[PDB]
RNA sequence: GCGCAAGACGGACCAGAGCGAAAGCAUUUGCCAAGAAUGUUUUCAUUAAUCAAGAACGAAAGUCGGAGGUUCGAAGACGAUCAGAUACCGUCGUAGUUCCGACCAUAAACGAUGCCGACCGGCGAUGCGGCGGCGUUAUUCCCAUGACCCGCCGGGCAGCUUC
């Protein structure tokens, strides 16, 4: 029986969507079906910042960041705990998780 | 046995006269033995130096390439070779709910240098805008690209390399492109993200001393 | 030994750090990248293949590089951090973090840090298949 | 690190966004023919809907000749795992993957939902065209014109809610 009204996708009013490769498997996934994450991290972690500024020759130097867009297939987002399963009604909640709090 | 670095002379690298700071660092090269000339060894090296290390009072997300052409007695003299932005800067500028507009031109300077210039710009959201997206229509970006393509041509064709570079240090070309596109669609982060150097004239020693004051 | 410089002046090199998920390269060259000063990997320290990507092996590599650089007047370094890139991963390896502390604790000065991983505008087909790696 | 060359590929911007009869379609510029929607106090005046026969196109794989062969890679040769592995993992690698010209006419070719027409509840958005209206902005002005703001109408992709 049918589970999702959108068939697990975002495809509406078009026939074909170009595929992409999963970051973890290298598996072909439609771009509208893949699980996408934008990660903006710091190059150095908080375990290394105190040892980096004390050696920096520039006063008030701001350390750079790192920008990566990651694509997952449905299997890796579940195995890596990126995406969980949830109840039938909760499945209809498409608000992003309250991380911004 | 013997340290291979015991056969190496150190040379200083000088930036051209367009920049306040002239000393940019040091390099090393093995000494001469027969037909193995050190000066022939260190000609053609490219140094990618941040602008803040050349203009101490400028931005640090701009980088300039300098290529060595001569070695005048323990000093090697460099000339402009290229320019580009930083990956961090570009990746921070690229955002989702806006539009990206890019262009590229090939222009030859008066003194014989051929350059390929790339330009980028992004659509800007208004102060009172309620809508999420700020996309531009296709004929609105063909006008913007047409204006980027003509301002880059006129500001390189007219003048020579020495005062073309002085227009890249403050990035005045992007500031003119931004002003001239607000009547089509207001732009947000307009930069000359890259300048690539294609052809050079026949090398003349006379005109390299001029570039070093 | 090294350049004849006053004591209050920094002499800069460039440290290419290539941290994959199988090995880690620490590679100090001059300001142009044409003449290399030192290169130490994780495999040069440990003998087990599984520990070449270890954060600990990347620490013994940057201490043996900083020791050799503090022998030729190289007092400061600009950092160029690399991942495998291309079709493969864009995220640096586990030894990436521990190589920026070993050469900092050793006494080096740090200049500017930048990412130099290769991103294709668009590239050739990736290894695996349309079903990926099934393990 | 500096160059040279070869073929493939158009990332990030890229969205429950757009176009096409469907397969399908994404770097710049130029040429060529085509198309929907909107606008209309233009024109013809029933010229229409669905369709046996008969036709055009039709992913991928596959077949014939030419060209080229980067990457990936059925078959095959190996190295591992295993009680056994003719598999899953790894190293190579043929046909193929690319282009030109002919065949092939098949897909979970799916919204698993033929096409044309009328009636039957609300609400907020979005893409295109048009109409109206304070006020910001293109620096200080003339109007049009663009970017926002608040609505209305038509045709689209959808969404939420309802005894
Ligand atoms: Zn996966």
């Amino acid at each position: 029986t049918k589970k999702r009204r959108n068939n697990g996708r975002a495809k509406k009013g078009r026939g074909h969507v170009q595929p992409i490769r999963c970051t973890n498997c290298a598996r072909c996934v439609p771009k509208d079906k893949a699980i996408k994450k934008f990660v903006i991290r710091n190059i150095v972690e908080a375990a290394a910042v105190r040892d980096i500024s004390e050696a920096s020759v520039f006063d008030a130097y701001v350390l750079p960041k790192l920008y990566v867009k990651l694509h997952y297939c449905v299997s890796c987002a579940i195995h890596s705990k990126v995406v969980r399963n949830r109840s039938r009604e909760a499945r209809k909640d498409r608000t992003p998780p309250p991380r911004f709090r | 046995v013997v340290d291979p670095f015991s056969k190496k002379d150190w040379y200083d690298v000088k930036a051209p006269a367009m920049f306040n700071i002239r000393n940019i660092g040091k390099t090393l090269v093995t000494r001469t033995q027969g037909t193995k000339i050190a000066s022939d060894g260190l000609k053609g090296r490219v140094f990618e130096v941040s602008l803040a290390d050349l203009q101490n009072d400028e931005v640090a997300f701009r980088k300039f390439k300098l290529i060595t052409e001569d070695v005048q007695g323990k000093n090697c003299l460099t000339n402009f070779h290229g320019m580009d932005l930083t990956r961090d800067k570009m990746c921070s500028m690229v955002k989702k709910w806006q539009t990206m507009i890019e262009a590229h031109v090939d222009v030859k300077t008066t003194d014989g240098y051929l350059l390929r210039l790339f330009c980028v710009g992004f659509t800007k959201k208004r102060n009172n805008q309620i809508r999420k997206t700020s996309y531009a229509q296709h004929q609105q970006v063909r006008q913007i690209r047409k204006k980027m393509m003509e301002i880059m041509t006129r500001e390189v064709q007219t003048n020579d390399l020495k005062e073309v570079v002085n227009k890249l240090i403050p990035d005045s070309i992007g500031k003119d492109i931004e002003k001239a596109c607000q009547s089509i669609y207001p732009l947000h982060d307009v930069f000359v993200r890259k300048v690539k150097m294609l052809k050079k004239p026949k090398f003349e020693l006379g005109k390299l001393m001029e570039l070093h004051g | 030994l090294g350049p004849q410089v006053a004591e209050g002046e920094n002499v800069f090199g460039v440290c290419h750090i290539f941290a994959s998920f199988n090995d880690t390269f620490v590679h100090v060259t001059d300001l142009s990248g044409k003449e290399t000063i030192c290169r130490v990997t994780g495999g040069m320290k440990v003998k087990a293949d599984r520990d070449e990507s270890s954060p600990y092996a990347a620490m013994l590599a940057a201490q043996d590089v900083a020791q050799r650089c503090k022998e030729l007047g190289i007092t400061a370094l600009h950092i160029k951090l690399r991942a495998t890139g291309g079709n493969r991963t864009k995220t640096p390896g586990p030894g990436a973090q521990s190589a920026l502390r070993a050469l900092a604790r050793s006494g080096m000065k740090i200049g500017r840090i930048e990412d130099v991983t290769p991103i294709p505008s668009d590239s050739t087909r990736r290894k695996g298949g349309r079903r990926g790696r099934r393990l």
